């Protein structure tokens, strides 16, 4: 599953 | 890590024509639970920092020429330009953002074909200011020319010269689609003082015989 | 307009600290995550670690873990990498960058312009600059070439830009040549109108920050 702290930018539910 | 490895690394295709570049994540970046595939596509020319054009797989960025498209999804992913343009040319990197430590692919150069063009031969003597330190550079230009292979000869009172210059090439221009060469003869000022005739031959296809661009010191 | 400026290129020994920082505008900077990512010679992109700009919390790579760190000043909204031991390997350039900020209320992507950190005992040396003259021996289909010689400097990058910017068309900086003291050249080239030679004023801006070096140099037959 993905990491969503790989990069703190990217909002998985935007 | 998720290894990103890209294929071809390299390709050259006429101005207007499609280029394709593949893409494939050791891992897969998508998400069943929300669909989503965690991939980025960027550009990037010489001395430049990457630029942004596609994420989440597929969705353009603003401003990014609508000739550009991703697509693909869990392990597969493909890059298109429609129709290469002349400043399409660069390189170009998949990115993934599913894992740390975030990663980029090895890059595929996209380069442009077009029409044989001859070299335009310059040369420049040395500058007074130079020579007042003991040294001289003389600079041999062959500006714009298509194929990138060219031979430039250094020739001191119409002896060929080895071992004192030095040349480099630029980037194909993203105009025209061109490349450019300097090459520097450097003597010692006494060196340079006993001669008299300084010239620069240079080889090309789009010449049919070589140029020799000369000066007298 | 969204911008990310860092500190100019540096040369370090062996075993010594580089410190870059990278100048945060024109956003709100406590809002995002700044990565710093290399690009060394031949290879591939390598991400290093990200700090929360806000609440200053980082990640780092593990191939940096012991020898890296990032920081960051609100009160000058500047980010900072340092990496300490340095080798071999750690010649690169190194950027800093808003890596894909994909929010419900933005899309955006941002780096810095990248320095250039040379890992080397050799000593800086600023270049000499020597105009390239247009003569009758540069004319070609109505223009003239002519330009500046950019010699003996130590480490890289040197940059150059005619007129202050303002002359683009035309122009070709080439890539440096490795002389055999170990010293890179380059030249920087233009093409121009043949008949307004005697009105218009041509001047290369030489910039190689290493050495302090700035200099105008303009260009006559």
């Amino acid at each position: 599953n993905p990491d969503p702290n790989a990069n703190p930018n990217v909002d998985p539910n935007a | 890590d998720i290894v990103m490895t890209q294929s071809p690394d390299s390709l050259a295709v006429s101005l207007g024509e499609r280029a394709t570049i593949n893409c494939k994540s050791s891992q897969s970046v998508f998400y069943s639970s929300n669909n989503k595939n965690y991939l980025a596509w960027y550009q990037q020319k010489p001395g430049q920092p990457p630029n942004l054009l596609i994420y989440w797989a597929s969705t353009r960025q603003s401003g990014v020429p609508d000739r550009f498209s991703g697509s693909g999804s869990g392990t597969d992913f493909t890059l298109t330009i429609s129709s290469l343009q002349a400043e399409d040319v660069a390189s170009y990197y998949c990115h993934q953002y599913y894992s740390s430590p975030l990663t980029f692919g090895g890059g595929t150069k996209v380069e442009i074909k077009r029409t044989v063009a001859a070299p335009s031969v310059f040369i420049f003597p040395p500058s007074d200011e130079q020579l007042k330190s003991g040294t001289a550079s003389v600079v041999c230009l062959l500006n714009n020319f298509y194929p990138r292979e060219a031979k430039v000869q250094w020739k001191v009172d119409n002896a060929l010269q080895s071992g004192n210059s030095q040349e480099s090439v630029t980037e194909q221009d993203s105009k025209d689609s061109t490349y450019s060469l300097s090459s520097t003869l450097t003597l010692s000022k006494a060196d340079y003082e006993k001669h008299k005739v300084y010239a620069c031959e240079v080889t090309h296809q789009g010449l049919s015989s070589p140029v020799t661009k000369s000066f007298n010191r | 307009q969204r911008q990310l400026v860092q500190s100019g290129a540096e040369v370090k020994k062996p075993g010594a600290s580089v410190k870059v920082s990278c100048k945060a505008s024109g956003y709100t900077f406590t809002s995002y995550a700044i990565h710093w990512v290399r690009q060394a010679p031949g290879q591939r992109l390598e991400w290093m670690g990200w700090i929360k700009a806000g609440n200053g919390n980082t990640r780092y790579s593990q191939k940096f873990q012991d020898r890296v760190t990032i920081t960051r000043d609100t009160s000058t909204t500047t980010a900072y990498m340092e990496l300490s031991s340095l080798r071999s390997e750690d010649t690169a350039v190194y950027y800093c960058a808003l890596l894909t900020v994909l929010t419900p209320d933005d899309a955006f992507d941002i780096w810095g312009q990248g320095t250039m950190v040379t890992v080397s005992s050799a000593s800086t040396k600023g270049p000499s600059v020597f105009p390239l003259a247009p003569s009758s021996k540069s004319t070609s289909g109505g223009t003239a070439a002519l330009g500046c010689l950019v010699k003996d400097y130590f480490p890289e990058p040197v940059t150059v830009s005619w007129n202050s910017g303002a002359l683009t068309s035309g122009v070709h900086t080439f890539p440096a040549v490795l002389q055999s003291s170990g010293l890179y050249s380059l030249s920087s080239v233009v093409t121009v109108p043949s008949s307004s030679l005697g009105t218009q004023t041509y001047i290369c801006n030489v910039n190689h920050k290493p050495s302090n070096t700035k200099v105008d140099k303009k260009v006559e037959p």
